[PDB]
């Protein structure tokens, strides 16, 4: 407001305490910056490492763990996110945790995922082999193990494949990062250009009302531009309570899809990306966070014909855990997401009633 | 002075910022071009043959530069009177034209150039205006004008019929016509000659002894500018928090020689959000970087006064070598009164950039922070490891559900109980209604939200 | 005759040095894409708010302009010459020929008549634009001079123009003309508006570019 | 020449009043994140199991 | 002596339009809230069993 | 704030960018709107029947 001149400083005193409201606010929301990061990414006890000789399966995790002679020992697509995204009174604190620190935090969950599945996020970490991992992940998910034990090398080929996908699409997105970098930006400018605004005054400098007016006519015109820098400065000390409140929000939900999609399965729908949820990875980001979701995806559809029951020496029976299907002349059951045709037997069925009050039993 | 940014006696672990440290500007700088055009008055000063005091001359001085002090501290003049302005403050400013009148008179009519005199020489020979503005500078000058059997070359106007215009002219030559006798231009009585000549010879007592006088005038029309005093230049120093002027540039910071090239035209460079960030100097016209005096907050690092007395302190943002043991310089400053440790504990006083300190090792240290103790999981390709026991565990998470309903009457706070700055208040609408209404808003929203933590069941359960 | 400029009659609107920096500024400007008056070889022309004027020749003929209220005395006004020698700016009250000139011997200079009460004196193809204004009693020229790969016609591109002049005289304008070297042994002319243009720094600090902001949607 | 001095105390503590409102209110926005967030905890951890 | 009264007018305007604009910026962001619990219940409510 | 009047209008040029940041302002949140309700109800590849 005054820029080292005991003029215009003693004036502001008259105003009260609007300029320690000021920075304590600032305070405040500095401080909670360094919050937010610290609730997304210290979500681990011990910082894991991964084995040396890496064999997990058929699947390739090269591209997303963390490479020694990169810079900060990121991984390959922690670069291309890295690449893609003094004043008068004005300064900027650094964040407490480095980009160093933070990578190291997220290997180590990577490095707990890929290798004790969700076993860490829950007490100490337990060893199991990748690929009965993902069994026990398609079972979460409602497909049997021998679906995916017997489709091990295309599961994983799929997989190697897609993600290396992502690494194209990136090196060829990041606009919600772009945003709140470009929003702050244009809000600290606005403020210096303020600086040079008469707001009703001779002038724009103190230099030039304190050589061209008698004290007693200075003050009238000190006041005019005291008045209107408090309001530009309290103008944006607003602004920026408003969207720290909502940059608090979207730290809020990055760490609870932490917790929910890295170090488990959830079964909520559309919450860890677009499918059945298998698993997910995380990578940082310049000032957030990108998850990697992988999903399962059903496809390649047949009809058949159903029934509910079938009617057989007049009891009722049900399907234990599928769907009764017929092909044309023969009647199987099937597990619900993947097709694979049993016969029908009294250890894949159960017996209620009598089969005269279910309506489309048929006979078989 | 933490104790006192806080109010209290009893400071609580934590860290502060409790003051401001800004360098000082050790002295102050001021800049000009080298000058070309000083002004020769060695020719109006400094001229064989004067002009006479009937016929005066009349150089104008123009675009120039005029340096005054070679005039006044010259000593060889033996008059040097200023009425517009006192003498020593003309190498200080700035007129439109400046003329200057040059003649010769006796000795002691030199007190007749002065506004508002009168005498033959004032009234018709040359007339001072009575708000002259200029100086009035006379010398002796016996020696060059005064020639044995009489210098009759100098002649002087003693007749007219009206006084003079200031810095009015006459040289006519009627025979003047005292009587009312009309004259025909022939002489006789009332009927005269209107010129006399000054007899000078080298034996005049003081005061009947040639003077050589000029008369400056410097007047202010109206244009845009012009000639005014020579503005001297000091020298330039670097590298050090200055208070500069670049020929009406005023600003502080430290200067430094630059690598950028201007056109040559181009005087001072600008940033983006437009704040000067390069000058040239006029003199050896090179370029010069201006960056801002350091600064920056003051912090102090307490482990509480409940444990000790110590303090530590961090200068933010400002390199460590210019603060005014244990100096430690960081990302985040300079740190003074810790010492830097190589070990790595869990982070207790955060300092930044990963830097924490603590009270440890009856004294205070910094460090970088560890995130916690490696692990390598045994992994391999038919291993599996599996629990064989349990524990129950219990913990505790604590959540705000409401906070206090306060009322203000906008009226009181404002006012308080006089009609006199109430009714005033009336000229600003609905500031008060609306500050009201979201003021109860609020304190509605707050029952609403206990009820909707607390009251999830339908029966009371016993 | 009238043509188009292009866009012609960017002059840096004062000193500061600058880099790449789409800078933005009021001033008054020849807007682009503008009706400018063709002349060949001249008459009394008016001022009104500055002036673009562009020549083109490997000769001279022209030389210098003169400007005023009335041209004549009664009151002041500028002129500025140049004979096979140097540039003269001169400011007196004058008397001016109505269709005043100078010859090509070699002898010439029938442009005036009378020369009285100096109040500021002075002594010492291609393509030569020049921008002159009056702005509190500062006349203020601006110029570049470009090599056309043509002889007499006006060119497309880009050049911005370079200050060259101040002086603090305090005249009034309201007309000025041209002067010509004849036959013994084309230009044009602009006016400068209040607009506003975004002009464009190289790293050098030289204006490359520049966008009118008033032209189209799309500026 | 009461009302001239009148009026500047009158801005002032408009201002004052002004900011103290404005910054309950976003004071009372976040403490509505908080309750909301403790009544779902309250469905989903004591009625049930999450 | 007209633009002495017509900067207060001014002072006026622009405070009334301020205060505007900032409430509208707090409401925006309740509504934000809302929404974004209704696309999760779209989600979770009808493209799903909960 | 002027509204017709040019006396108001070159005084009120005085204050600086107060005036384009309230639009601004005011044109994010119509901006999000619009998400809102694209982020509600387009939550489907086709159009079934
Ligand atoms: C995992 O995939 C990566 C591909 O991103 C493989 O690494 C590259 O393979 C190509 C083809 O032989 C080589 O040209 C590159 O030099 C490899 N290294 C890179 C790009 O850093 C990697 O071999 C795969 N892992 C396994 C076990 O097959
Ligand atoms: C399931 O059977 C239906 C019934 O024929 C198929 O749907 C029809 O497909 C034909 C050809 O694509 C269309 O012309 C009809 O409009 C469809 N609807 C009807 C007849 O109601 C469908 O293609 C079959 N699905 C699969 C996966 O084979
Ligand atoms: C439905 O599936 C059954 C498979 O059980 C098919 O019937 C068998 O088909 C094979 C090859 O055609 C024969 O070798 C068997 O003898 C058939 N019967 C049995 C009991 O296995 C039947 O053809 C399929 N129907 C349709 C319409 O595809
Ligand atoms: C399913 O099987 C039962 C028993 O085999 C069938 O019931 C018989 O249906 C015939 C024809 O309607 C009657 O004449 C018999 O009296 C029925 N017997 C009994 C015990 O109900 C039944 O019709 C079969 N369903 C179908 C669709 O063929
Ligand atoms: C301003 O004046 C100084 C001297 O007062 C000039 O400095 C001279 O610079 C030349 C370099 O070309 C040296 O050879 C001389 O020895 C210098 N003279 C002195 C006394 O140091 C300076 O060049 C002048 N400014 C300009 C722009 O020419
Ligand atoms: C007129 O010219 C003379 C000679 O150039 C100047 O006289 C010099 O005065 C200085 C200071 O009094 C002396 O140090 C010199 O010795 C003088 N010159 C000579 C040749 O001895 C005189 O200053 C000039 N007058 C003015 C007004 O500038
Ligand atoms: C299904 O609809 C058909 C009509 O095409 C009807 O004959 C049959 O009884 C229905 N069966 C069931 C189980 O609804
Ligand atoms: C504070 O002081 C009390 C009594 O002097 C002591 O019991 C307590 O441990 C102290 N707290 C700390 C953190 O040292
Ligand atoms: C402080 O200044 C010295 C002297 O130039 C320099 O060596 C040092 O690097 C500076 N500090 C930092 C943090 O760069
Ligand atoms: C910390 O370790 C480094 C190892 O490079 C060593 O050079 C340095 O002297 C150590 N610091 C102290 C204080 O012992
Ligand atoms: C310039 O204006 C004159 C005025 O009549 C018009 O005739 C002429 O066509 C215009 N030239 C251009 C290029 O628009
Ligand atoms: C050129 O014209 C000026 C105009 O007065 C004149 O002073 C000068 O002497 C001329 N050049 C020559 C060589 O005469
Ligand atoms: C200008 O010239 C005319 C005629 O030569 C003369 O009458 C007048 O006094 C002059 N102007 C001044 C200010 O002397
Ligand atoms: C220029 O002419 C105008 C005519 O309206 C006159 O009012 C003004 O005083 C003149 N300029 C100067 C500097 O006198
Ligand atoms: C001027 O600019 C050009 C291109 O922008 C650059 O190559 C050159 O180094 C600059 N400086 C010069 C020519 O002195």
């Amino acid at each position: 407001i005054c820029g080292d001149s005991t003029e215009c400083s003693n004036l502001l005193l008259q105003y009260g305490s609007f300029c320690t409201q000021l920075n304590r606010a600032l305070t405040g929301i500095a401080v909670e910056q360094d919050k937010n990061t610290q609730e997304v990414f210290a979500q681990v006890k011990q910082i894991y490492k991964t084995p040396p000789i890496k064999d997990f399966g058929g699947f390739n995790f090269s591209q997303i763990l963390p490479d020694p002679s990169k810079p900060s020992k990121r991984s390959f697509i922690e670069d291309l996110l890295f690449n893609k995204v003094k004043f008068n009174g004005l300064t900027v604190l650094p964040p407490l945790l480095t980009d160093e620190m933070i990578a190291q935090y997220t290997s180590a969950l990577l490095a707990g995922t890929i290798t004790s599945g969700w076993t860490f996020g829950a007490g100490a970490a337990l060893q199991i082999p990748f690929a009965m991992q993902m069994a026990y992940r398609f079972n979460g998910i409602g497909v049997t193990q021998n679906v995916l034990y017997e489709n091990q090398k295309l599961i994983a080929n799929q997989f190697n494949s897609a993600i290396g996908k992502i690494q194209d699409s990136l090196s060829s997105a990041l606009g919600k990062l772009q945003d709140v970098v470009n929003q702050n930006a244009q809000a600290l400018n606005t403020l210096v250009k303020q600086l040079s605004s008469n707001f009703g005054a001779i002038s724009s400098v103190l230099n030039d009302i304190l050589s061209r007016l008698d004290p007693p006519e200075a003050e009238v015109q000190i006041d005019r531009l005291i008045t209107g820098r408090l309001q530009s400065l309290q103008t944006y000390v607003t602004q920026q309570l408003i969207r720290a409140a909502e940059i608090r929000a979207s730290a809020n939900l990055a760490a609870t899809k932490m917790s929910e999609c890295v170090l488990g399965q959830s079964k909520r729908v559309d919450f860890c990306g677009k499918g059945y949820h298998l698993m997910s990875f995380p990578q940082s980001a310049p000032h957030g966070v990108v998850f990697l979701h992988v999903t399962y995806v059903p496809a390649q559809e047949k009809n058949f014909t159903t029934a509910p029951a079938i009617c057989h020496d007049g009891k009722a029976h049900f399907p234990r855990e599928g769907v009764f299907v017929s092909n044309g002349t023969h009647w199987f059951v099937t597990q619900r997401n993947f097709y694979e045709p049993q016969i029908i037997t009294t250890d894949n069925t159960f017996v209620s009633g009598n089969c005269d009050v279910v309506i489309g039993i048929v006979n078989n | 002075e933490t104790k006192c940014t806080l109010k209290s006696f009893t400071v609580e672990k934590g860290i502060y910022q409790t003051s401001n440290f800004r360098v000082q500007p050790t002295e102050s700088i001021v800049r000009f071009p080298n000058i070309t055009n000083l002004c020769p008055f060695g020719e109006v000063f400094n001229a064989t043959r004067f002009a006479s005091v009937y016929a005066w001359n009349r150089k104008r001085i123009s675009n120039c530069v005029a340096d005054y002090s070679v005039l006044y501290n010259s000593a060889s003049f033996s008059t040097f009177k200023c009425y517009g302005v006192s003498p020593t403050k003309l190498n200080d400013l700035c007129f439109t034209n400046v003329y200057a009148d040059s003649f010769v008179i006796r000795g002691d009519e030199v007190r007749q150039i002065a506004p508002g005199q009168t005498g033959k020489i004032a009234d018709y020979n040359y007339k001072l205006p009575d708000d002259f503005t200029g100086c009035v500078i006379a010398w002796n000058s016996n020696n060059l004008d005064s020639k044995v059997g009489g210098n009759y070359n100098y002649l002087y106007r003693l007749f007219r019929k009206s006084n003079l215009k200031p810095f009015e002219r006459d040289i006519s030559t009627e025979i003047y016509q005292a009587g009312s006798t009309p004259c025909n231009g022939v002489e006789g009585f009332n009927c005269y000659f209107p010129l006399q000549s000054y007899g000078f010879q080298p034996t005049n007592g003081v005061g009947y002894q040639p003077y050589r006088v000029v008369v400056l005038s410097f007047e202010l029309l109206h244009a845009p500018a012009t000639v005014c005093g020579p503005k001297k230049s000091t020298n330039l120093v670097k590298n050090k928090c200055v208070n500069f002027n670049f020929n009406g540039l005023t600003g502080t910071g430290v200067l430094t020689e630059s690598n950028k090239k201007f056109l040559p035209f181009q005087q001072f460079g600008r940033d983006i959000a437009d704040t000067t960030d390069a000058v040239r100097d006029p003199q050896t016209l090179e370029i010069l970087d201006i960056t801002p005096c350091s600064f920056g907050g003051v912090s102090v690092i307490t482990p509480g006064t409940n444990t000790s007395n110590q303090v530590a302190v961090l200068y933010q943002d400002v390199n460590c070598t210019e603060v005014p043991s244990n100096v430690f310089q960081t990302r985040a400053g300079c740190l003074i009164g810790a010492e830097h440790v190589n070990n790595s504990y869990e982070c207790d006083i955060p300092i930044g950039a990963g830097i924490c300190a603590s009270y440890q090792t009856q004294s205070i240290i910094a460090y970088t922070m560890s995130l916690g103790a490696e692990n390598s999981v045994a992994y391999s390709n038919n291993s599996i490891a599996i629990p064989t026991n349990f524990t129950i565990s219990v913990t505790t998470e604590i959540l705000p559900v409401s906070m206090t309903k306060t009322s203000v009457d906008c009226t009181m706070y404002i006012c308080g109980d006089s009609t006199e700055c109430s009714n005033l208040l009336l000229q600003y609408g609905s500031f008060c209604t609306q500050l009201n209404r979201a003021l109860t808003g609020i304190a509605v929203e707050q029952d609403k939200n206990t009820q909707e933590v607390f009251a999830q069941v339908k029966q009371i359960y016993k | 005759a009238y043509t188009n400029s292009f866009t012609r009659g960017v002059y840096y609107p004062d000193k500061v040095f600058r880099s790449s920096v789409l800078h933005s500024t009021q001033d008054l400007f020849l807007p682009f894409f503008s009706n400018v008056t063709w002349f060949h070889a001249n008459p009394v022309l008016p001022f009104n708010d500055g002036v673009y004027f562009a020549s083109t020749e490997k000769s001279n003929i022209i030389r210098g302009w003169i400007f005023g209220t009335t041209l004549d005395s009664k009151t002041q006004s500028l002129l500025i010459v140049n004979n096979a020698t140097n540039v003269v700016i001169k400011v007196c009250e004058f008397q001016f020929c109505n269709d005043p000139f100078l010859g090509v011997m070699e002898s010439e200079f029938r442009v005036y008549s009378s020369a009285n009460n100096c109040t500021f004196e002075y002594v010492s193809k291609n393509l030569r634009e020049f921008v002159f204004k009056n702005i509190d009693g500062y006349f203020k020229i601006y110029s570049k001079h470009t090599p056309i790969n043509l002889v007499r016609d006006l060119p497309q591109g880009f050049s911005a123009l370079e200050p060259l002049v101040d002086l603090p005289i305090g005249i009034n304008i309201t007309r000025f003309q041209t002067l010509l070297a004849l036959h013994r042994s084309a230009y044009y002319v602009g006016y400068l508006q209040p607009r506003t243009f975004l002009l464009k720094y190289n790293e050098n600090g030289t204006i490359t570019d520049a966008v009118d902001c008033a032209l189209d949607p799309l500026s």
